[PDB]
């Protein structure tokens, strides 16, 4: 439909808030988690994957689905190096370190 | 939009600052002959470029009714404006008469054109 509209104007039109456009801006957004401080920071100093996306599938009906974790982490000696590389939806038993980034869906609310 | 329109003669242009003339004048001179009535003239809209219409304008100012409006043939809201469902006659034409790499692609305008018309 917004596709016929911009066909139909070439432009983006206004208009006021009613509840049935209220109701169709409650979607879901790609965002980023980090482990140090948030509910899931015990679970992320050792902990399975599987544990943290049933936990936020059951709580905050949060979808994780990949990792994106620092380049020199498996390394013992520490690194100032801040890049990160991409793991893309690892098993149950994938282990956590707290220095991790967990891709996740978040859910619009109010 | 304010004026409404019944009964005129749409002419879209896919003109351009630089394209060659077509000579307008040999379509607008059969429209005002003399043994038409001024009541039975139909008003000619011309949408197009207002670029290459002024380079036309200088042998069509001296013809009772026509009307100008500067923009696209292929936009929706311009031929909205101008009441293409109560024309009499749309009449599309193509001034970039430049030669291209293949023969056929010439028509590559005035087609969509006339797809976006029919729909």
């Amino acid at each position: 439909e917004l596709e016929a509209l911009i066909a139909e104007e070439n432009a983006l039109r206004g208009g006021y808030s009613t509840p049935q456009t209220l109701a169709n801006r409650d979607r879901c957004r790609v965002a980023q988690l980090a482990l140090l401080d948030g509910p899931f920071a015990d679970l992320g100093d050792g902990g399975c994957y599987g544990d943290l996306f049933c936990k936020a599938l059951k709580t905050y009906n949060m979808l994780c689905f990949g990792i994106y974790r620092l380049r020199d982490a498996h390394l013992s000696t520490p690194s100032q190096c801040t890049k990160r590389y991409v793991i893309t939806n690892p098993p149950y038993e994938f282990e956590l370190v707290p220095t991790d980034l967990i891709f996740c869906l978040m859910q619009f609310d109010s | 939009a304010m004026t409404v329109l019944s009964g005129h003669v749409v002419v879209c242009i896919f003109g351009d600052v630089s394209s060659a003339l077509i000579g307008l004048r040999n379509l607008v001179m059969p429209l005002r002959a003399s043994n038409f009535h001024y009541h039975e003239l139909k008003h000619i809209v011309f949408v197009g470029s207002i670029e290459y219409l002024k380079r036309e304008w200088e042998t069509l100012h001296n013809f009772p009714k026509v009307s100008i409006l500067p923009g696209t043939p292929l936009s929706r809201a311009d031929l909205r404006a101008v009441n293409i469902n109560l024309c009499d006659m749309c009449v599309i034409l193509s001034a970039n008469q430049n030669n291209i790499d293949d023969t056929s692609l010439q028509d590559k305008e005035c087609i969509l054109a006339s797809l976006n018309i029919k729909s």
